[PDB]
């Protein structure tokens, strides 16, 4: 057997999957995950895949720091993964502009409060529910010249020239973050 | 899309990209600017990866740029919700729910056992002491 | 024990005190009314094999109470593969001359089955180590039984997370590391033979034996314990065997 390598975390809106190499040849894998003071819990028992979904485990406490390791079978050979702190590292999914209504010389741009994988009382919590004040949305628009706006909610209230048409795009952002601070730009929408 | 003479009319996002599929060039004629056209084209032409209906067992697919995300029903997990949480009753998995010893059984279900001085309860997973001072228990705390 | 606390009287009921010629020798673990598991190296320099005593229900070495029970050690079984002065196969099975009385202060720790221990217990993060050993490396021993909660590590991580030393003993498959490398908490020499007990779903099990390490609570090093799971068969077969003429017995291993 060969120890797995290049263990990488693929997480978006908390959907978290551990991937690694190489494509198993005469060897199966079993994953274990835990917090620095918790017990090791096994996942994806004897899988031949080179991936393992750990979503249900990390959403139990997205602020904890997790460590995972992949065992290799023909103590067994294994490899530790990089530490992973969901709250600080899960990528923000691509946003979606839910709507925008014009009211005279102003426009209200609403951003869809998309859901995450974090369960709570038999429901999925939104990005807002999870990040609260840590989350803001930035707007990048233009009179159909660059313009930008920021909000600590899911809506932008901006001024516009009567008659002219504008196009909008937003991004999810967690200012305090160091890495993966911004989501990709949302689809463009025009009035 | 382009039809006979339509290109004589000014560009229109609604008529060209919404009510029809517009090429990059048609999109470029509407947005004019380079960056703007690109900002629009990345999403417009990405394609809905949820079209395959990859999320199994009643899960819900959420489209993303060149990828998707599956939200699963409580009893499921996995990239595409293909994992049956109820089909993991094996000994290596949380000791199979057994309070003490676990024995696997290919073809059937694992069975639980107990250490000397204990007996397996009717639930088939728990162990209760059959002596006054079983091993591993602390009297002044029991 | 370095950096631990007193084990409230009665909360470490399987802890054993071993004495030779009335002098403190080592710790040990009761696993039934007649057998005690300890460390083999605790007997490297024994001369009067007839003066080995095991005391159960001990707590405060400066005060006698009715929970104490003394028994002569009628037999010390050590693997034929253990070499005095070294570290591998550091385990010993002791037969008490007379069974001890099980009370609220004297209870045996459970010897688990092999696969349960390797597959489940070995992955329980924390376990308890205890003894009347030194409170500091090279310091004085404790008067009251001390206990310490230590985290376990797979050997690969132990090696990677430890300061490589010149001629340190190898960490074999008959061992496992547990503790901290910041020099704050660990078991020590006088704790040898004592239990490394793991709590799992309402019951405590014997997973390790205080064996060795570089000094005590040394920065960049972890405590090393005998991996009891490897001796389950060995122990069970011997507990069913007939007593021998002499005290010391070397039994083959496997
Ligand atoms: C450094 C001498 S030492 O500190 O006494 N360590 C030696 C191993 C040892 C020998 N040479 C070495 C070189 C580098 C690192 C370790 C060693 C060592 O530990 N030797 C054994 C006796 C060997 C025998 N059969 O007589 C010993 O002292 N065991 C008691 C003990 C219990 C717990 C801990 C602990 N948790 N901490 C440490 C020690
Ligand atoms: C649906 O489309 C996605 C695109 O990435 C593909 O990965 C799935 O396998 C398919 O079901
Ligand atoms: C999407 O989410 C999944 C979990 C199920 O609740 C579906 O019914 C829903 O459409
Ligand atoms: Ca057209
Ligand atoms: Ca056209
Ligand atoms: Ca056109
Ligand atoms: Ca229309
Ligand atoms: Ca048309
Ligand atoms: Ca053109
Ligand atoms: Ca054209
Ligand atoms: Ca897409
Ligand atoms: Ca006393």
């Amino acid at each position: 057997t060969v120890a797995a390598y290049n263990l990488t975390w693929k997480s978006t809106n908390f959907k978290t999957i551990l991937e690694w190499e190489p494509k198993p040849v005469n060897q199966v894998y079993t994953v274990q995950i835990s917090t620095k003071s918790g017990d090791w819990k096994s996942k994806c028992f004897y899988t031949t895949d080179t991936e393992c979904d750990l979503t249900d485990e990390i959403v139990k406490d997205v602020k904890q720091t997790y460590l995972a390791r992949v065992f290799s079978y023909p103590e067994p050979l294994y490899e530790n993964s990089p530490e992973f702190t969901p709250y600080l590292e899960t990528n923000l999914g691509q946003p979606t502009i839910q709507s925008f209504e014009q009211v005279g010389t102003k426009v209200n741009v609403t951003v869809e409060d998309e859901r995450t994988l974090v369960r709570r009382n038999n429901t999925f919590l939104s990005l807002r529910d999870v990040f609260g004040k840590d989350l803001i949305y930035t707007l990048y628009y233009w009179k159909s010249g660059k313009k930008t706006a920021k909000t600590n909610t899911n809506e932008f209230l901006i001024d516009v020239d009567k008659g002219e048409n504008y196009c909008f795009s937003v991004q999810a952002v967690i200012p305090s973050r160091t890495v993966n601070r911004k989501s990709t730009d949302s689809p463009v929408e025009c009035m | 899309a382009n039809a006979f003479l339509e290109e004589l009319r000014p560009g229109s996002l609604e008529r060209e990209c919404k009510e029809e599929q517009c090429s990059f060039e048609e999109a470029r004629e509407i947005f004019k600017d380079a960056e703007r056209t690109k900002l629009f084209w990345i999403s417009y032409s990405d394609g809905d990866q949820c079209a395959s209906s990859p999320c199994q067992n009643g899960g819900s697919c959420k489209d993303q740029l060149q990828s998707y995300i599956c939200f699963c029903l409580p009893a499921f997990e996995g990239r595409n919700c293909e994992t049956h949480k109820d089909d993991q009753l094996i000994c290596v998995n949380e000791n199979g729910g057994c309070e003490q010893y676990c024995s696997d059984h290919t073809g059937t279900k694992r069975s639980c056992r107990c250490h000397e001085g204990y007996s397996l309860l009717a639930d088939g997973v728990s162990c209760t002491p059959t002596v006054e001072y079983p091993c591993g228990k602390i009297p002044i705390l029991e | 024990i370095v950096g631990g606390k007193v084990c409230p009287k009665g909360e470490c009921p399987w802890q054993v005190l071993l004495l030779v010629n009335g002098a403190q020798l080592c710790g040990g673990t009761l696993i039934n009314t007649i057998w005690v598991v300890s460390a083999a190296h605790c007997f490297d320099k024994i001369k009067n094999w007839r003066n080995l005593i095991a005391v159960l229900g001990e707590h405060d070495l400066s005060e006698h109470d009715g929970d104490e029970q003394s028994r002569r050690v009628a037999q010390v079984i050590i693997p034929s593969t253990y070499v005095p002065g070294t570290t591998n196969h550091d385990i010993a099975l002791l037969r008490l001359h007379q069974p001890v009385v099980l009370t609220d202060h004297v209870v045996p720790l459970c010897l688990p089955e092999r696969t349960f221990s390797e597959r489940t217990l070995a992955f329980v993060r924390f376990s308890l180590v205890s003894g009347w050993g030194q409170l500091l490396d090279r310091g004085a021993t404790a008067l009251e039984l001390m206990v310490l909660n230590v985290p376990r590590l797979m050997t690969q991580d132990c090696l990677q997370q430890s300061r490589k030393v010149g001629d340190s003993p190898n960490i074999t498959e008959y061992m496992f590391c547990a503790g901290y490398s910041d020099g704050s908490k660990d078991s020590c020499k006088g704790d040898s033979g004592g239990p490394h007990a793991t709590h799992y779903r309402g019951t405590w099990y014997l997973t390790g034996i205080v064996s060795w390490g570089q000094g005590c609570a040394t920065v960049g090093h972890f405590g090393v314990y005998t991996r009891v799971s490897q001796y389950i068969e060995w122990l069970q077969k011997l507990m069913r065997s007939e007593p021998r003429p002499g005290v010391l017995l070397r039994a083959p291993f496997p």
